[PDB]
């Protein structure tokens, strides 16, 4: 009923695997509210813990100050107690009073291996207590130096990601600008060119609903959407059907480099669903935008044009409408 | 130096093995080739004496451990290597259990470049209606291990290990095997201290010959010591 | 007819080529079955394997034996005669009488750059012999070392993929009973909430189908289920919407971390389907399924939940129904 704790906390492992063959108590409340399974985590004794989880015990215990079995464990420094509590189902994200994760308190303490694997479970690296503090704060003003090196790294990782997917997003409006002065410009009736106004305006929409799938993408992922000044396209004078042409060609070759730059960038910092978007939506359309492009280039360059009419107007007539 | 160096390439064998076993007197040429490099041999035996009373798989433990695989940490240890061309001679008994025996003497060497093994052979005590002799032992092979060891007696080794041959119900025979290996001349061979050489092989005919035919393809390396 | 093999067998590549040149029997088969191929193999000659192959020379060659040009061509230990022959067509799973695949004699030679090149063209890890043994084993038994180890590497990737993957249908089947402890919940008559019920139910039967998605994936790669016991959920008694909501969120989350461990796993094994698989179908449902969940969690609270009744009657009225 109460004689079993006190050999756990002596660890006497033995005597806690004769008694708990015999029926007794393994969830037990105590008199400040410490159950075996706390004080067999305080200490390091991977075998009572062991026959404790397996004859039942609770691994979120919430004690009278707030305190689990990993918090404890976190603490101490063993790293097989927090193996086998993180696989029985403890929660990385449970607070004190203060507020403080077992991420905190690794960072803390100091314990390199425990960081990691509690990383690899799903704790959050910016995090805080009451106080305001994150993990990296509480690594920074303890001289623990390499908590803080691993943990800047994931930081800086997240930052960067935002940042690229925010500039991308700039890029894909700035994009739906150009084709949409692209198209009126062929709409001026020294220009009576119907055709390649339809496929510019065409053009100018499918280059916005890629940029809100991407702020949708943003929304997903919980980061912050922060839209930008788009700048006026470099010309209002496109000279001609081949020139405007060539020039959609070097737009969509550099949407194309971004998304490579922003997908390697995603490669760096073990991120596989951002890899994923990329390629999925974004990559095989680049591809086939890029030959459509050059082959109309090249059908244009070889009927003649632009020092011949009769080769933009068949043009317009035949292969866009 | 020289005893290593005359396996450094293929081996064509002749094997020639005569032997009396209760009135039953046979001839056996067997023919293929062999590397030390990858402990490799490969050949073929045929009897020009008809149909034999003994089974094939008798005859299999009886007809070059010149030839297996030897590491380079057990350079050392390769008493069949620094005997050539001096070669060297080995008397063996196999002792059948629940039969009788068979004592064999071969002479080993190299024959210009031709490795060729003269084996004669007397075995005796048999009861003639029986299981290991009368066929009711089963066509097959099974890996085995030989024990190697020095003798200073005779400043070369002897051999001896067990074989298990299965038989078409499921029981055993267990023949004993002993061996004494001496070098013809006095010169100086490598002493090895006792150790094991593994050794499979595998048994098969070939489709398009009606002689009595016995294919056969091995692979034997030693071992024992546990070094850096 | 018969005079090319021994020009073959000493090496004579201009031999052969001029007597080859002539028409001459190039798939010859000789007084034990060796073709100037196999003896091409034996001895290391580049030239005259090249000069059989333009001829029509046959790379699986059944000797009387059981071997190939590959098999000898792998115990010597010449690395181009063994790349050109698997350009060619040889089969890397070949047997001999005693069961010995190329690979067995590569790793028994001790020979590392055949090993490689034998493992990029589909030579199998796990094949045994009549007796028993994996080029493993007979790498093990020789002092062969670093054979060893990279065939140690290649057997503990294979292993613990499929451990993880066990882990995963576990962990998705207790998924799919705490859904459904949550939903009967709802059903009680003084928790009358109906469409929190239907929420839950739907959920709980879209983690079975999640599961037995993985189940069909461990079939179709070769490997072994084997299942076990389901631990019951932690509550019975979820204390109102919101609660529910905020354990469902946590347990999605839970999830999600699992598979992002087995997404780096099969990323650090060398695994392009496994990736893949995990990426198409089960990386865009937990970030949809932790955007709604925290979507509903943050309604449910700003309406005034759960001090309010009339907050979540009308959330089960507007939201779920």
């Amino acid at each position: 009923g109460k004689e079993l704790l006190e050999a756990a906390r002596a660890g006497q492992d033995d005597e806690v695997a004769v008694l708990m063959a015999r029926g007794a108590e393994v969830n037990a409340a105590d008199d400040v509210g410490v159950t075996p399974l706390h004080l067999a985590a305080q200490r390091g004794h991977l075998a009572i813990v062991s026959v404790l989880l397996a004859f039942g015990a609770s691994v979120n215990a919430a004690d009278l100050w707030g305190q689990t079995p990993l918090h404890l464990a976190a603490t101490a420094g063993h790293l097989e107690i927090v193996e086998v509590l993180l696989r029985s189902g403890a929660s990385v994200n449970a607070r004190d009073n203060i507020g403080h994760t077992p991420l905190h308190l690794a960072a803390w303490a100091g314990h390199l291996e425990i960081v990691e694997v509690l990383l690899a479970y799903g704790a959050d690296v910016f995090a805080q207590d009451k106080f305001g503090k994150t993990p990296f704060d509480l690594a920074i003003d303890n001289g623990n130096e390499d908590i803080a090196e691993v943990l800047q790294r994931l930081l800086e990782c997240r930052r960067d990601a935002e940042a690229a997917i925010n500039y991308q997003i700039n890029l894909e409006l700035y994009a739906s600008y150009v084709y949409l002065s692209m198209s009126y410009y062929f709409d001026r009736d020294d220009v009576a060119l119907k055709n390649f106004a339809k496929y510019f305006l065409h053009q100018s929409h499918e280059e916005r609903e890629h940029a809100e799938k991407l702020m949708k993408l943003q929304n997903q992922r919980g980061g912050e959407i922060s839209l930008q000044s788009i700048s006026s396209p470099d010309s209002d004078d496109w000279e001609s059907g081949l020139n405007a042409m060539e020039s959609a060609l070097h737009l969509e070759k550099a949407v194309n480099a971004s998304l490579l730059r922003l997908h390697k960038l995603a490669t760096d910092c073990n991120d596989p669903h951002l890899c994923d978007f990329i390629e999925t939506h974004y990559l095989n359309e680049q591809v086939k935008a890029i030959k459509e492009l050059g082959d109309h280039v090249t059908n244009l360059r070889k009927m003649g044009a632009p020092e011949s009419g009769l080769a933009e107007y068949l043009f317009d007539k035949h292969t866009l409408g | 130096s020289k005893g290593e160096e005359l396996f450094t390439g293929v081996v064509p064998i002749l094997v020639e093995l005569d032997g009396d076993v209760n009135g039953h007197k046979f001839s056996v040429r067997g023919e293929g080739e062999g590397d030390a490099t990858n402990g490799k041999l490969t050949l073929k035996f045929i009897c020009t004496t008809g149909k034999l009373p003994v089974p094939w798989p008798t005859l299999v433990t009886t007809l070059v451990q010149c030839f297996s695989r030897y590491p380079d940490h057990m350079k050392r240890h390769d008493f069949f290597k620094s005997a050539m061309p001096e070669g060297y001679v080995q008397e063996r008994t196999i002792s059948f259990k629940d039969d009788g025996t068979y004592k064999t003497r071969a002479e080993v060497k190299f024959e210009g470049d031709t490795l060729v093994n003269r084996i004669e052979l007397k075995g005796i005590d048999f009861k003639e209606d029986g299981n290991i002799l009368g066929h009711k032992l089963e066509y097959n092979f099974n890996s085995h291990n030989v024990y190697i060891t020095a003798d200073k007696q005779k400043n070369g080794i002897k051999a001896n290990f067990k074989i298990r041959h299965n038989v078409e119900d499921g029981s055993v025979q267990l023949a004993d095997h002993y061996q004494q290996n001496t070098p013809i001349g006095d010169g100086p061979v490598l002493l090895p201290d006792n150790h094991y050489l593994s050794t499979q092989s595998a048994l098969s005919k070939d489709p398009n010959e009606k002689r009595d035919h016995m294919v056969l393809l091995e692979f034997v390396t030693a071992a024992g010591i546990t070094h850096h």
